[PDB]
């Protein structure tokens, strides 16, 4: 077994089971082990909670879309404002936003008396505005629910 | 539209004038999918606090709700009086950490981490509902024109009069304002898991002050939550819970000057709307003890395991 | 001609799995500086495979980049490349490993973060059964190898044109992001640099040919052509997946997200079936092979000579190394277990490129006083002397900005390769005990020096 010993010295100690034995023993341990690895990793993946949603983890935020931020000199808030109000929501560890009625109305208390379900009052801006501000919301890892009547 | 993973979609409902028993069935049934959760806002229906109106209210609501669901809370809407109004100033900070330490989602007004108040009532063009205009006053952001909500001679309702004082601006340098308090609970809520899960284990009822503690499986602290809704008065807490330190350090408090401090476990000296967050270790968990099996809670159940740092179902 | 198409089915690689959150990441989601990014590391690899191919047509194999060194430099410094190329190799598997393994685990949790527990324990097993099959058995496996071609190319392929269908389609909500770009703030200059890793990384992985180019048949005459019409094509891909991806998807769910693909299948074609995930896998698997192999034979090709482990040049079993790849598995065993993907891939390109500074200094030698006994070039190596700078520039400042103490462990292991060559050559010190165990160790495995 000297240094650099070729193929014929190899079998001379080779036969022992001091040095045939352990080879297989260290064979089959490795694959075992691959096999506890295998069955770890499928035990962990089963037995394990599933995570919560995102309307369960974050607190939610009620804004009233006419009493925000105005953003064009009118008197009125609309959803300019609110789009660019999102850092101090963000800054408030907000996760959900709430907007209540914005639709095309006649009344606009008294629950809410709906012109039409597919529009946008005039005084809150238009529909592109809020395509504008889902979009923004959706950058910034917030998300967005609306009343409906 | 909600089958893409990450993209599950809410919906829930609102009935007021209405009994917790016909209010908890909008919750669905085990085999049939109704609502996420209706809307609580039997909070925001108080005129008057006391320890026992809002142990009647939270008990109430825990135990008729089914088991295993989500529950929430409000403390206020465009439908009510501001809480500065209804219940006073002193009460304003206290409701916040109320809402933040509930298990369940917990659901802002807007204006309400500033602490605004009602306007005096002022007579429109357009249709409006007088008795509930006192409540959609424009938001306060800084001590300009129009409290910075407009660059306009007119707003279409006139800002409270108290905004030279009480607005966005003055209060994020201030270090004792609500904002600063609000963003703090709001912190520790969103960074800790003993809040936004695990146990929720309520004592008995008392007059003066709510006590309650949020725990969980595998992770040996509890957070020990004490409010005072009376007048100023003294607590031990050893008559309450047993197995304390002569000494506690204060987690968090609605006092701000006071978070770090070290109290005395008998004869906490608490003043009128005062709160108080107790971290606390040890291994004597309440919901497993006989006494309290009865008055525990908890939806998606899961625990802890620091070895692994992972978390599993079955304990 | 075929040659172009398996120099690009090589450089493709698998890279580009994994590479678009990573450079997203940095740069703090600029959409106009991650373009730039890839845009520079894609110029970077053309004139680092240019420079290769170069040394390829002047040395054969791995052993002859090692007699290059010989020539220009001290037996310390190729003795030195040898130690670290084991363990660039090392890390390059860990990461294949880690990939594959993640990937295979995301679509058991459908919208939250994967523990790092199994997905460490999945690459770890990963690792083991690719290690214990090059070993005692199969070298390569043809139908396999194609096969996973096949799945790759259909793959990109289909996602670039899905995301030109979408960019055709010309709908405001795809398309906007792309419009009123560079709004995002400006990172700093460590952000850029990592960005540059990550991009290298996507695009140069799976092209290390060299030892392929180095068998080529038209020296000077079809290579550098071959290169001209070959890595700009994969360049093209790269950016217009880059393209889709920002289409589809937006960046913080793209950052938020760990398998990119899976995500955007999910959002767009909600009907993959676990197709996707299982084809993406199949391809790791038949790259973590090939790798594995790649990195195995130079190993023992330079064993033979100039080596302290003589145990290394000791073919066995199935006339297959042994030391080399138990080796390599315990150091990828170690990488996983000790750390992260994103900071391996920082750490290992940031070695490579450390070395690749001196395989342009000699490469400068062939010049240094003879400049006209460089290899005949288009423009006459002028564009090795400005990637010079661009290399001293990626190495310099990482140590000014130091956020992490890593960067130095690198170096100390440096430090530590000429530590260790030092009393084994100068003073020629043999050890009984190390006679005793190499020994022991042959009679154990059955392990002979043919
Ligand atoms: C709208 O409200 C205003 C004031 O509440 C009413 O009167 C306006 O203002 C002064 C007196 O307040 C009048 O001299 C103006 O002529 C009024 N302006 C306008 C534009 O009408 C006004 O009558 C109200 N209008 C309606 C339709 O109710
Ligand atoms: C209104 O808000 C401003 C903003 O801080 C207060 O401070 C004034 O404005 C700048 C900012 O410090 C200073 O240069 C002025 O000197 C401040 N005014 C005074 C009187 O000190 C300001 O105090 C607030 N109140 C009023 C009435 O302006
Ligand atoms: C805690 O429990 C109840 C509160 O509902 C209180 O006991 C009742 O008090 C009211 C007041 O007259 C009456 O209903 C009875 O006299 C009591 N018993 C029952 C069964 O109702 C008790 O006092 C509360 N503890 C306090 C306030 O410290």
């Amino acid at each position: 077994p000297y240094a650099g010993m070729p193929k014929e010295v190899l079998f001379q100690f080779s036969g022992q089971a001091r040095y045939r034995i352990p080879r297989e023993i260290l064979f089959w341990l490795t694959v075992a082990s691959v096999l506890v690895l295998i069955a770890a990793t499928i035990a962990i993946i089963a037995l394990s909670p599933k995570c919560l949603d995102w309307w369960q983890e974050g607190p939610m935020y009620q804004i009233y879309p006419r009493s925000f931020k105005d953003s064009n000199k009118d008197g009125n808030g609309d959803l300019k404002g609110i789009q660019d109000k999102l850092d101090y929501i963000t800054a408030l560890n907000i996760k959900t936003v709430w907007i209540t009625s914005f639709y095309k109305s006649s009344l606009k208390d008294f629950r809410y008396g709906v012109e039409d379900f597919r529009e946008v009052d005039p005084i809150f801006g238009t529909m592109e505005d809020f395509e504008n501000l889902v979009a923004a919301i959706h950058d910034k890892g917030l998300k967005l629910i609306i009343d409906f009547i | 539209y909600s089958t893409e993973p990450g993209r599950y979609r809410f919906m829930g409902t609102e009935a007021y004038a209405e009994s917790i028993d016909r209010t908890v069935m909008y919750y669905g049934l085990p085999f049939i999918q109704e609502a996420d959760f209706p809307f609580n806002n039997y909070l925001s229906m108080l005129d008057t606090v006391s320890g026992n109106s809002v142990y009647e209210v939270i008990t109430s609501w825990m135990e008729n709700m089914p088991e295993g669901k989500w529950p929430n809370w409000m403390i206020g809407g465009p439908d009510s009086s501001r809480l500065t109004s209804r219940l006073g100033n002193q009460y304003v900070n206290v409701m916040n950490m109320l809402l933040f330490t509930l298990p369940g989602t917990p659901i802002t007004y807007y204006g309400e981490e500033i602490g605004m108040g009602n306007i005096v009532a002022a007579n429109l063009n357009e249709s409006y509902d007088i008795n509930t205009l006192r409540s959609k006053s424009p938001m306060q952001w800084d001590n300009s024109s129009n409290a910075g909500f407009s660059e306009a001679s007119n707003t279409w309702l006139p800002t409270n009069s108290d905004y030279h004082t009480v607005n966005v601006d003055v209060q994020k340098t201030q270090p004792r304002s609500a904002l600063k308090l609000y963003q703090d609970l709001s912190l520790l809520h969103a960074n800790e898991l003993l809040l936004n899960r695990g146990w929720f284990c309520h004592l008995r009822n008392d007059s003066h002050y709510v006590v309650y503690t949020r725990e969980l499986d595998g992770i040996d602290r509890i957070f020990i939550v004490v409010l005072n809704f009376g007048e100023s008065t003294l607590l031990n807490l050893h008559n309450m819970i047993s197995g304390l330190p002569a000494k506690m350090r204060i987690r968090l408090s609605t006092n701000s000057a006071d978070k770090g401090s070290k109290v005395d476990t008998s004869g906490i000296f608490l003043d009128k709307g005062e709160g108080l967050i107790f971290e606390h270790n040890t291994k004597n968990l309440l919901h497993r003890q006989t006494a309290f099996r009865d008055r525990c809670f908890v939806s998606n159940r899961a625990c802890y395991s620091s070895v692994l740092n992972i978390l599993y179902t079955s304990c | 001609w075929w040659g172009t198409s398996f120099l690009l089915i090589n450089i493709i690689g698998a890279g580009i799995f994994v590479s678009p959150k990573g450079v997203l990441a940095y740069s703090c989601m600029n959409v106009g500086v991650s373009l730039c990014v890839w845009a520079g590391c894609a110029i970077l690899a053309m004139t680092s495979t240019l420079c290769s191919a170069e040394i390829s047509i002047s040395f054969p194999c791995s052993g002859a980049q090692y007699y290059f060194l010989k020539r220009y430099f001290g037996s310390t410094v190729a003795f030195l490349n040898l130690w670290t190329s084991l363990f660039l190799g090392s890390g390059v598997v860990a990461g294949q490993a880690l990939l594959l393994a993640e990937y295979s685990i995301q679509p058991f949790f459908p919208s939250c973060s994967v523990p790092k527990l199994p997905k460490k324990c999945l690459a770890l097993a990963m690792l083991w059964i690719v290690g214990i099959l090059t070993s005692r058995g199969v070298k390569e496996v043809t139908w396999l190898q194609i096969a996973s071609s096949v799945l790759k190319v259909s793959i990109l392929s289909f996602i670039s044109l899905t995301g030109v269908v979408f960019l055709i389609r010309g709908k405001k909500e795809n398309v906007e992001r792309f419009q009123n770009a560079f709004d995002a703030e400006l990172p700093d200059i460590s952000h850029l640099i990592q960005a540059i890793f990550q991009g290298y990384f996507a695009y140069s992985g799976g092209a290390c040919f060299t030892l392929i180019a180095g068998e080529l048949k038209k020296p000077r005459t079809t290579i550098p052509k071959c290169i001209f019409t070959a890595l700009p094509l994969v360049t093209v891909v790269y950016l217009l997946v880059n393209i889709s991806y920002l289409t589809v998807l937006t960046p913080r769910e793209i950052l938020s997200s760990d398998a990119v693909a899976i995500t955007w299948a999910d959002r767009a074609f909600p009907s993959l079936a676990w197709i996707m995930p299982f084809a993406i896998s199949t391809s790791l698997f038949s790259n973590l092979l090939i790798s594995i192999f790649k990195s195995s034979r130079p190993i023992y090709l330079a064993s033979q000579e100039g080596q302290l482990p003589l145990l290394f040049n000791t073919l066995n079993s199935h006339s297959s190394p042994f030391t080399a790849v138990l080796l390599l598995v315990t150091l990828g065993s170690l990488a996983i277990i000790l750390t992260s993907l994103i900071d391996l891939i920082n750490y290992i390109f940031f070695t490579g490129s450390l070395w690749s500074i001196l395989l342009m200094i000699g490469i400068l030698r062939r010049r240094y006083q003879e400049p006209n006994l460089s290899i005949p070039y288009k423009v006459f190596l002028s564009f090795p002397l400005a990637t010079i700078v661009i290399d001293v520039g990626l190495v310099v400042i990482p140590l000014v900005k130091s956020p992490n103490v890593h960067y130095v462990y690198v170096l100390l292991l440096v430090l530590s390769g000429l530590l260790f060559y030092i009393p084994l050559i100068h003073f020629k010190i043999r050890l009984a005990w190390f006679e005793k165990m190499t020994c022991y160790l042959q009679l154990l495995f059955n392990i002979c020096l043919p």
